[PDB]
């Protein structure tokens, strides 16, 4: 079983960076051979991706957000940390953490989540 | 991007009653899906992936068979556990897209 | 008959620049074949395609493969070489083979019944003058354990010849190997002989630093030229020449004294499934090298980086040794149950395995002829080029032998290791017939010699470690079923040189 | 000085070196499509093994060709070295992806690489490779 | 032949007396393939890796000798609007060789600041940078830094002298001279594009860079350049000159950028037309099929071609003006290691010489403050070298 946890400042300045750490318990992501993503909810509104960094340290990043989430694979202490920068008033919501594979559907679908991390930019 | 909509946006359906939500990708996905669940917030579960392979976890009720363009998530004999809105997912290609919500009553 | 042949040796000596490891292992030898020479062809398992075919024997002979590093060194031992050293290559071998137990089964009704047979005896010899196929080399299951408790089943000794389709030739070749002399054991009777091996160039375990072009001087201008405008603009005959200095501001144009080396491409697969194509390009779409018509595919084929820096999803489709987790099934295993090495390591000085090799001008510019180019999907050894070999891991083999030949080419073999023209002797044994099984210890002891670092090098370097972060059972460790589970593979190239 | 003159057939052919009894504990790339579930894009491995042996890892590889035409009216060597009529092999030309299939195409002439092995059938220069002549 | 060199030398300082990271974006960062990531040191190198070094208008060297002496320390002070230049006799020079072979080695890319040509001239000995490993303008964790302060080094004020001889490895002579079946065949080629010192015959469309060939090595495409040795031209066609094939040397007072075809002397490797391809014709033709009643017989050109058995060729020669020798990279395997841009490869070149003017504080502050001291004197230093080479001759 794979827990996920999430943790980070709940409030940040706006453009100031943001982040938040997912630290999971019950694998070992450095041969687990599972992708690790992000995703967020903004209130009341559909999920959207954000990206996800498979385990030996490559990261795919959504073109919807430009270039602001950097997604750091720290592997010893067995957690990754998401890193959003110049964060805005439009950038709050509740962000998962996901692991994004299984055995046929590695990288594609969120089978176990992340308890969620409420976060709100403001000033 | 690829866009996605789920036809009914409110569905009102009560207990017992066979339910089905449907969600059309924007351009064929191959049939790459994945329908979710969310309880009021708690973060969202998986209950099919691919096209209508159940998860170990999910109960025998619920199902789905997309033809590609096509998909539909039936929800029968509706137990009142599950009120929760409904997402869908594609998987074919980058950038993976959750289209709106079908909140079910 | 009551007093012991041998004793137990595992253990690692750590002596200057030497290294002693002792592996011993208990083992089990059936009886196979009931003790004949059985023929052996594809026509007997329904021989599907003519790449598959073959035509050869099998022997109720066994025999020992030590060939894989995981058999002498412990994953500590290992840390213990890749972190601190620069190379190293074996010196001798001292193989040891005793406390022979023959054992005789006469089932009656359910219970099978079991016990001693004093008199009977096990043959073992070895090929020293290599007139015996060596099948050490393929990387064939059957080795010692890696976990030193397992108690394992010597692998049956097969060969292949000359064929077509099932059929056989003239010059296909027949070994019985009961011509050779060899020794027989009986239950107190020991066995031993040593080995001195021949002069092997040091594996490298080390990663370059630098990047075959960058080697060059980034504050200073060479005093070469290059042909920077070939037009001042657009308009009617605008054709110019235009030199400018190769430097720092541009480097991609400096002349250059070395270049990467030999590069065959690999079709590239993601493990992402989806960003794959929808059609089976398993064996269609792949590389493959083709002898006396029948198609072989290249595995795991030249020394080339599995990926471009900074994208590690992809990885070419023969190109890297895959080894597999434990329990993980013999026929269509997921993604994550297969452990995919990659080449991070060797893509400074090496092609990329899934890029092609650059390009080549590929007709006569003229006033009605643009300059057209056309990419290098495979590269040949040309003057100049220099490249790293494929690493070893320490799951993968040891030595594989030299094909006698006319000649070779950097006979370093393509799996990695250690190219021999003499390797370590095959060592063959069998139940002499007289049902029947016999079993022992095998201590086998190879010599290591290591090449120290001596770097300047002022920052700390990359080295591997193992984890803190509560995992429910330690990496390299048994669980509460007792099972030994190598849970990632090891690359030896951890500390930095120069190029 | 010259090398000792070769005259014999190799016994066994290069790809076969093998065992064929036991198992490689490598993986090869089985199955690139599900079939079941609509042809699904899927990633399966299998034990490369003697039921199929043309895909086991080998540790050496034949030696350079450079094709020549057949014309209808060394086959001893046949074991170590390729055909002069057949092509060398092949090389994927690009990278496959969702829109584009994957592309293959043949080697008319191979050079020499790092692990090739051949059977045979001076000038004054600055260097040369296997002097033996033609 | 023992030839010996002579030579006066300016050291400066370089970086005030520190080390700097670069980058390319510290430069600006230009495109990818210009990428880089490195470090600058305030030490400068002798480099003398230069043939006319030597000489005056089959061999190879044997032994080196090298003499560095006659130290002469200067230091520039302005007051106000005038400096004045007096001799500072305390100060030390550093000066040590690297024989290890720890540091990286850029004395074979054939950079400028090697020991002038005609024996009145004075130069300024070049500093020394190094690159390591990056990704864009970013460094990886493989990525190393070497402060060669860590090594020993030799102090030397102005009475003491540097000295230390040199032993070659044996190396090949340099050769400087020129349908039936047949018993070899002619060496490898790797096309280059074909461009004419004529621009009529040029197109208008840009093909300097698409058009030249280039190796790609973690996905960074750089030039071919001089490229494996091959012959420049056919017989008859002098006009020709393969696009990246040719070492172009600029002539006295040539500019820096985008310069004339007539500043820059363009060599030629037509002498080794005999047993080289040329650079500007494919290797021949193979055949692409089988014959038959029903497909005529097809064939194909050669562009590239590796090394095959029966393969004799010729290496680059060597010139005036040109290289000596380079570092044979440490590698598990390479093959006729002989430098591309020509001369002699070696597994132990000649050693790096690092030098550096000590650096002098100036006042200390009367209250201790620990930062380290930014405020130095400005110091420079002269003097000779000489170095010598046993040649020998065929």
């Amino acid at each position: 079983q794979v827990q996920l946890q999430e943790s980070g400042p709940g409030l940040v300045k706006s453009s100031e960076t943001l982040s938040l750490t997912c630290t999971v318990s019950g694998e070992s992501i450095s041969s687990s051979s599972h992708y690790w993503g992000w995703i967020r909810q903004p209130p009341g509104k559909g999920l959207e991706f954000l990206g996800n960094v498979y385990y030996l340290g490559s990261t795919y990043y959504n073109p919807s957000l430009e270039s602001r989430v950097t997604i750091l694979l720290d592997t010893s202490k067995n957690q990754f940390s998401l890193k959003v920068n110049s964060v805005t008033v439009a950038d709050t919501a509740v962000y998962y953490c996901a692991r994004h594979g299984a055995g046929s559907y590695s990288g594609l679908f969120f089978d176990y989540w992340g308890q969620g991390a409420r976060v709100i930019v403001s000033s | 991007d690829i866009q996605m909509t789920q036809s009914p946006s409110f569905v009102s359906a009560s207990v017992g009653d066979r339910v089905n939500i449907t969600c059309r990708a924007s351009q064929g996905i191959n049939s790459w899906l994945a329908w979710y669940q969310q309880k009021p917030g708690k973060a969202p579960k998986l209950l099919i992936y691919s096209a209508s392979s159940l998860q170990s976890g999910v109960p025998s009720r619920f199902s789905g068979s997309g033809s590609g363009t096509d998909f539909t998530l039936t929800i029968s004999t509706l137990q009142p556990e599950d009120f929760a809105t409904y997402y869908c997912q594609q998987a074919n290609s980058f950038p993976y897209t959750f289209g709106q919500g079908t909140k079910v009553d | 008959v009551g007093s012991s042949s041998g004793n137990w040796h595992c253990d690692s000596q750590w002596l200057g620049d030497r290294v002693i490891t002792t592996s011993t292992r208990t083992w089990a030898l059936p009886t196979y074949n009931n003790h004949l020479y059985k023929q052996i062809s594809n026509s007997t398992s329904g021989g599907s395609s003519n790449d598959n075919a073959y035509f050869g024997y099998s022997t109720p002979w066994g025999y020992f493969d030590f060939n894989r590093f995981h058999c002498h060194f412990s994953p500590r031992d290992w840390q213990r070489l890749i972190n601190n050293n620069w190379g190293f290559r074996p010196k001798r071998l001292n193989f040891k083979l005793f406390n022979i137990q023959v054992k005789e089964v006469t089932d009656n009704n359910g219970v099978k019944t079991i016990a001693n047979n004093l008199t009977s005896t096990v043959q073992v010899f070895t090929d020293s003058d290599y007139q015996l196929p060596y099948v050490l080399g393929s990387a064939h299951e059957g080795c010692l354990p890696p976990f030193p408790a397992d108690v394992f089943m010597i692998p049956q000794y097969g060969y292949l010849t000359l064929n077509d389709g099932s059929q056989a030739v003239g010059r296909s070749s027949f070994y019985c190997l009961e011509y050779f002399p060899s020794q027989m054991l009986r239950t107190g009777n020991n066995f031993q002989f040593s080995y001195e091996f021949e002069n092997v160039p040091f594996h490298s375990s080390y990663a370059h630093s630098q990047s075959l072009d960058r080697l060059m001087n980034p504050l200073i201008d060479q005093y070469l030229y290059y042909l920077s405008k070939t037009i001042n603009g657009s308009g009617q005959n605008q054709q110019t020449l235009k030199f400018s200095v190769a430097g720092p501001s541009n480097m991609a144009v400096q002349g250059r004294n070395y270049i990467p080396g030999p590069s065959y491409r690999q079709q590239r697969v993601s493990t992402t499934v989806t960003q794959n194509n929808n059609s089976e390009f398993a064996w269609p779409g792949a590389s493959s090298w083709a002898l006396n018509g029948r198609n072989s595919l290249m595995n795991p084929g030249p020394a080339m980086a599995s990926h471009k820096e900074g994208e590690d999803r992809f990885f070419p489709l023969s190109g890297s040794l895959i080894f597999g987790k434990q329990g993980t099934g013999r026929d269509n295993v997921d993604a994550d149950k297969v452990m995919i090495t990659n080449e991070e390591e060797i893509k400074t000085t090496n092609p990329v395995a899934t890029e092609s090799y650059g390009q080549v001008a590929t007709n006569h510019q003229s006033a009605q002829a643009q300059a057209q180019t056309g990419w290098v999907q495979n590269q040949g050894i040309l003057p100049g080029m220099v490249w790293q070999d494929r690493d070893v891991y320490l799951q993968g083999p040891i030595w594989a032998k030299i094909p006698h030949t006319d000649g070779n080419f950097h006979p370093s073999p393509l799996m990695g290791g250690f190219g021999m023209k003499h390797p370590p002797p095959q060592i063959l044994i069998k139940n002499t017939p007289v049902t029947q099984y016999s079993t022992g210890q095998v201590s086998v002891e190879i010599e290591w010699e290591l090449q120290k670092e001596n770097s300047k090098r002022w920052n700390p370097e990359i080295q591997y470690t193992s984890n803190y972060y509560k995992s429910n059972n330690v990496e390299f460790a048994v669980n509460t079923e007792g099972v030994y589970s190598e849970p990632r593979p090891i690359g030896t190239r951890y500390l930095t040189r120069n190029l």
